[PDB]
DNA sequence: CACACACTCTCCAATTCTCTAA
DNA sequence: TTAGAGAATTGGAGAGTGTGTTTTTTTTTTTTT
């Protein structure tokens, strides 16, 4: 049509942008593309080959390593943890797509392991709320694994148009408009539970373990939430 | 350790499959919706799950007396006119033991069973062994 | 002390995002209560902004139940209870059967007569926000430099046994076992125990209970119990529904919580 | 819905890597022609035919494995063409109505599944290979069987390339290869972009020009010409390094702004009591103000501390900037910058008067200036980047083109104020039409600075012309009298401001270094009475508009906006024109960052103007009422 | 039952668009 | 060139409708008495 002819035709987007999380999107997938073992030969590129598998879907990843690779992006990923990883996790989606065989549907997911400083139960304070953190426990009770929603596909019922990847909050969310520009709908929406991703989950109670303990106390318990390849680990 | 369960939805003609204490197969589409009792239990949007079956086997009765074909039928009527068929029958108990022909002979009986009966409906015998 | 709650989370800054936009903004508390954005600003969608609760900001806070001490009350009367409230750096600090001043201001609050309704009770609950704590039941080279010479003087056994239970009379063989072990071989490793186990006999009346409660008192990471079924707290592990949280915690016994120090088992 | 899914299916198969074609392919694909030409308004079968993915399936497979038979082929590229007509030419506009807002929506998603599809290198090797051995003929050779062929080629690739970027799959991070990265790598790999230069420099093949501007269009849609040119081998660790210390940069002011709201409040729970009288500042009634917001808060004490904002309703809500700008994918950006190069060298000068000769001879569709404004700004910044040379670009030097552009900037600003219901449009249209200008007002500053005596002269010639005729001087104040923030963007204002600053650069310079006094029946002139028309308060109302934004401006801007205030108040003497409330809260902004020795010319202006008002209110205490609205000549009357 | 919350709809009038005079 | 009078569109006050709620004893069974 024309060149100028292009007010934003058909979409409700979004345009604040995470400028460190998406820094630590671009910088993390650096990561995985150049970061190499001893040998070489590229180190998470030779253990991306398994997430072909089917019930695969997560890289455990180590923090020394990407220590290594650079003090101020480990840094900021640990204070930043919570924050940045769903765009870690969609680093690893980028990553993992060369294999250009992989189902499109398929969520991935980044797991740390290695990390240097522990935490005791005691210290799990407000101030370690979204910081990337390793505790010790003694699990008590294991609950039953089940499929949470991760992201709802939703049908807007007075339009009939899709709306995809609605991300969920601790309560079940639908849609706050329809994807539609123009559509008043802002309550009537129905959830597509086939075409929805959803992750395995499974909660264990856990507590202070015997050495950690402090002398007279009660054992303080904690609630710990398991996802995806870590369910009844 | 703890065992999982899971529930089951037997609709129509499956209803009465099995009854508590019996080990089963079940094939059955995995099923799950929403449930808000487990949302507000858990904290995260969980949803409940359920199998809706569509074929149930006790493991206990892998043949049924419904599972039996015209070959099998054939081959039962058949292989009782052997006229041999009491030894073969008593030898066919735990072929793996040697000797114990009366054991296996009295277990044969046993297993076999006699009759219930009832004469006049005032006075019951029992017909197993 | 009486009971001391799990560590809970007050919001002191709410984080907002925009859910069309990823727009966000922060709001401040005040008194308890938030001015939720109704508009948004880099676009202008209503109800648009909501709450991301772990971008938000928090500090810590804590319950305690306090009863008035044994030695302050009035006589025959059942004992009289306050509530406390601690924040930030003074929540961890005080664990039940401590015995406390506590400095605090005398707070008096509405308590609504059901959580789906805003009408309050006339009658207000009372409870004491801490600004301070003090304990009251809690009783290097310059020890060094006196244990190295006082080790090589004569007899330094004879003196230690004997130094042993002051308050009765004179056991020698029994205050030299039980220092021996206080004392402790040595952990190697294949499997041989460094602890010292030792059993006192004899009529009830005798001086054996208060070596227990002594050297109870004197070791680290002791324990003293009763073999009797009846006992404060169990020689053996066992798995109970937490009552203030109906959630199930492994109690491990005494002999499991005095895995590096003397287990005292009276009427064993 | 069922007719269809049994003439898909008699298309044929797939099976691993070969499609088997039925023999009645060509009687089903007409029969798929004559279903999309009978469409429903709704465009029904352009949504089935989308769902079933036979575009993905069966079109492309049968494309690129079976172009020998040609009439399939032909059939199949007509049905393409078709399929893949962008979604404003299906509907005519932007439905106002949720159902045709909905189906324009499917219709957008399946073009966007054809766009994803359509990165595979085979098809486009295909379409380079037959359009190689077509216009391997001559002209005179050529039929209505071929040229229609070129034509639909063509089309097809200016389809694929038009598609917009998925609302759901636009949020890729910058140095990733996009939809469009891959679109241009194939393009790229099968070799098309040579016969696209081919076709631009042809003589013969210049009836293509429209077509092959409107490719290059689609193709540079999403770059910058000085980013662009600055690409080379040496970008890797640049580009890393500068990652990791802007990364580094965000995190210190994130840290800096956490400090400041937590010594803003208090160390004590938000529930911590207290309550306060301030006794000298009266409440809303006449009784003192009772504080209960904390202690803290009282350091820095404002009314508007617990008010909520309100909404601006719609009709007042600012326009705002329609994409953010991303890193494409590196392999693809030297492509361009290659690309770029080569087409400047050999094409540029021959496309530039083809498409000239097509807009004076009127056989050119509505809007087609548009593509040329933009190849020029394009083309000739990216000339001016790196080794700028003058003759690269000398048809488009002419006066005739300043004369072009400044018709084309005067009918959109007329048509952006009458023709309100596409307003904006027209704005956009005016932008690419005032960066046109002000590139060529760059490059004439280019040709003085290079070292060619003979560009000298013609630079020389051509800003006599320019500056002798008037509405190249009354074009800038009859923008800046009528610009609204309603319509327009900030990124528009940010682009006037800037050509406005060069124009006056060069303007003063030249009226300084000679006089040249006759202008416009001619009259005199001179540049501080041209300056006097600046002075008005509308003029000023929007620079200080581009200066709210001084923290997310460019350098240069702020530059440009605080040497044209400064030009106003200590040359012209005009400060209380900028006397102003709104601007002096912006200042109290400027003087509370905490990053304000980064902006050490905006304070100082800053302070210096707040001493004058100052000084003014000392001696007249009538000053703090003159603040609180925009003047005419009270400008000196407060004098 | 009945007294608070939660949600939708309608009307009213206040602001902005259009055309005219100072 | 500014701005003011008449007409049309949008913000929100408020009227109306629907929903949810206020330790104890007898008996069994396995293990331990
Ligand atoms: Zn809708
Ligand atoms: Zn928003």
């Amino acid at each position: 049509l024309a060149a100028a002819a292009e007010p934003g035709a058909g979409s409700q987007h979004l345009e604040v942008r995470d400028e460190v999380a998406e820094k630590c999107q671009k910088l993390f997938l650096d990561f995985l593309e150049e970061f190499q073992s001893s040998d070489g030969e590229i180190k998470y590129l030779q253990l991306a080959e398994e997430l072909i598998r089917p019930e695969r879907n997560t890289l455990v990843v180590s923090f020394v390593d990407l220590e290594q690779f650079n003090q101020q992006l480990s840094t900021t990923i640990q204070e930043e943890f919570y924050r940045v990883y769903p765009y870690l996790c969609r680093a690893l989606k980028t990553f993992v797509k060369d294999r250009k065989e992989i189902p499109l549907a398929k969520d991935f997911y980044v797991a740390f392991q290695d990390l240097p400083t522990r935490h005791k139960i005691r210290e799990l304070t407000s101030s370690r709320i979204g910081l990337l953190t390793r505790i010790s426990g003694q699990v008590v009770r294991t609950h039953p694994v089940h499929p949470e929603l991760v992201s709802g596909t939703f049908l807007c019922l007075d339009c009939q148009t899709v709306i995809r990847d609605v991300e969920q909050q601790f309560k079940y969310t639908q849609p706050n408009i329809c994807r539609n520009p123009v559509c008043a709908n802002r309550r009537r929406f129905l959830l597509d539970t086939n075409k929805s991703r959803f992750v395995d989950f499974q909660k264990v109670r856990i507590q202070e373990t015997q050495a950690e303990l402090p002398r007279g106390s009660i054992p303080r318990s904690l609630e710990v939430i398991l996802r995806a390849e870590a369910v009844e680990s | 350790r703890l065992p999982r369960s899971k529930d089951a939805i037997l609709l129509a003609d499956l209803v009465d499959s099995c009854k508590p204490g019996d080990e089963i197969e079940l094939t059955g589409i995995y099923h799950n919706n929403y449930d808000g009792s487990l949302n507000t239990a858990n904290g995260f949007p969980v949803f409940a799950t359920v199998i809706l079956a569509n074929h149930v086997a006790k493991k206990d009765n892998k043949v049924a007396v419904g599972e039996l074909t015209d070959e099998d039928v054939k081959m039962i009527t058949s292989l009782s006119k052997d006229q041999q068929i009491g030894e073969k029958i008593f030898a066919s108990i735990a072929p793996s033991i040697y000797g114990h022909e009366d054991i296996k002979r009295g277990l044969a009986l046993a297993l076999f069973g006699g009759e219930p009966k009832n004469p006049g409906g005032k006075h019951k015998v029992r017909g197993d062994i | 002390v009486i009971r001391t709650s799990q560590l809970i989370p007050e919001m002191q800054e709410a984080f907002f995002q925009c859910q069309v936009c990823a727009h966000t903004t922060r709001v401040e508390m005040d008194r308890g209560r938030i001015a939720e954005p109704s508009v948004c600003g880099r676009c202008h969608t209503t109800h648009s902004m909501a709450l991301i609760h772990n971008r938000s900001l928090f500090s810590d806070k804590q319950m305690i139940k306090l009863q008035e001490s044994p030695e302050d009350m009035p006589a025959g009367q059942t004992p009289h209870t306050v509530i406390l409230f601690a924040h930030n750096d003074l929540v961890d600090k005080v664990q039940p059967g401590d015995r406390v001043n506590v400095t605090g201001i005398y707070r008096a609050v509405p308590i609504r007569v059901n959580p789906r309704v805003s009408n309050v009770k006339s009658v207000y609950k009372t409870h004491i926000d801490v600004i301070h704590y003090r304990k009251t039941d809690a009783k290097s080279e310059k020890r060094v430099e006196l244990l190295k010479e006082l080790s090589r003087k004569p007899d330094i056994y004879e003196r230690l046994a004997s130094a042993l239970a002051p308050s009765i009379y004179e056991h020698e063989d029994i205050k030299k076992g039980i220092l021996l072990q206080l004392f402790g071989g040595t952990r190697k490793d294949g499997k041989f125990r460094a602890e010292i186990n030792i059993l006192l006999c004899g009529d009830p009346g005798t001086s054996k209970s208060q070596l227990l409660q002594y050297v109870y008192n004197l070791v680290p990471r002791g324990q003293y119990t009763s073999g009797k079924g009846s006992s404060a707290v169990g020689l053996t592990a066992y798995v109970m529904k937490d009552p203030e949280t109906r959630q199930l915690v492994l109690q491990t016994g005494a002999l499991v919580l005095s895995d590096n120090g003397i287990c005292c088992i009276d009427e064993f | 819905n069922c007719e269809l899914l049994a003439t898909c299916s008699a298309l044929g198969y797939l099976e691993g890597d070969t499609y088997h074609k039925e023999p009645d392919c060509l009687e089903s694909v007409k029969d798929l022609i004559r279903y999309l030409r009978h469409e429903d308004e709704t465009r029904d079968v352009r949504q089935q035919l989308g769902a079933a993915q036979i575009l993905q399936s069966d079109l492309l497979p049968i494309l690129t494995q079976h172009h020998q038979d040609k009439p399939l082929f032909d059939a199949v590229i007509r049905l393409m063409v078709n399929l893949t007509q962008p979604a404003l030419l299906c509907f005519g506009n932007l439905p106002k109505e949720p159902s045709f807002r909905h189906h324009f929506l499917q219709v957008l998603t399946y073009l966007q599944a054809y766009k994803e599809a359509f990165a595979s290198e085979k098809a486009f090797g295909v379409l380079s290979e037959t359009l190689y051995e077509l216009l391997q003929l001559g002209w005179e050779e050529r039929q209505e069987e071929d040229n229609l062929l070129i034509e639909r080629i063509l089309l097809l690739v200016r389809n694929i390339l038009h598609v917009p970027a998925d609302l759901d799959q636009e949020k890729k991070i910058d140095d990733d290869a996009s939809a469009h990265d891959q679109l241009l790598w194939a393009i790229h790999l099968s070799g098309l972009d040579d016969l696209l230069l081919f076709l631009a420099s042809s003589s013969a093949e210049e009836q293509w020009s429209l077509h092959v501007l409107e490719i290059v269009s689609l193709m540079f849609r999403d770059q910058n010409p000085e980013q662009l040119a600055g690409v080379g081998q040496g970008r890797l660790a640049q580009e890393r390094s500068a990652d990791f210390a802007e990364l580094e940069v965000l995190r210190q002011r994130e840290m800096a702004e956490k400090k400041t709201r937590a010594l803003q409040r208090g160390n004590r729970h938000s529930r911590f009591g207290g309550s306060y009288i301030v006794q000298g500042l009266k409440s809303i009634g006449e009784r003192d103000l009772i504080f209960h917001k904390g202690l803290h808060n009282l350091r820095n004490y404002s009314s508007d501390l617990g008010k909520q904002p309100k909404k601006v309703p719609k009709r007042r809500q600012a326009a705002r900037e329609l994409s953010i700008q991303r890193r494409s994918a590196l392999n693809v950006r030297l492509f361009l910058r290659d690309f770029c190069s080569e087409f400047l060298e050999n094409c540029y000068n021959r496309l530039m008067g083809s498409v000239k000769d097509h807009l004076l001879r009127e056989k050119a569709q509505q809007h087609d200036e548009t593509y040329y404004m933009w190849a020029l700004a394009f083309f000739m910044a990216f000339n001016r980047a790196a080794s700028f040379r003058p003759g690269l670009v000398s048809e488009t030097l002419s006066v005739r083109t300043f004369h072009f552009i400044e018709q084309n900037l005067t009918n959109y600003y007329e048509m952006m104020l009458t023709d309100r219901k596409e307003a904006a449009s027209w704005a956009r249209r005016m932008h690419l039409a005032l960066k046109a200008y002000q590139e060529l007002l760059a490059t004439v500053n280019e040709m003085d600075i290079s070292p060619d005596e003979a560009v000298r002269e013609s630079s020389r010639i051509i800003k006599n012309n320019i500056f002798y005729v008037m509405e190249y001087r009354e074009l800038f104040l009859a923008l800046f009298r009528k610009f609204d923030e309603r319509c327009q963007p900030r990124s528009f204002l940010r682009d006037l401001v800037e050509t406005t600053h060069l124009f006056l650069k060069m303007l003063e310079r030249f009226c300084r270094s000679r006089g040249n006094l006759v202008v416009q029946s001619e009259k005199e002139f001179n540049f501080l009475d041209y300056l006097k028309r600046f002075a008005c308060s509308t003029v000023v109302r929007a620079y200080v508009l581009l200066l709210r934004s001084y923290q997310q401006n460019s350098a240069h801007t702020n530059h440009c906006i605080v040497k044209m205030l400064h030009r106003l108040a200590h040359d012209l003497k005009m400060e209380a024109l900028l006397f102003q409330l709104s601007v002096f809260c912006l200042f109290n902004r400027l003087l509370s960052d905490p990053a304000a020795g980064a902006y050490k010319e905006l304070v100082t202006f800053a302070k210096y103007i707040l001493g004058k008002f100052f000084a003014l209110a000392a001696v007249n205490q009538k000053a703090f009422v003159e603040l609180l609205f925009w003047k005419n000549t009270a400008v000196v009357r407060e004098m």
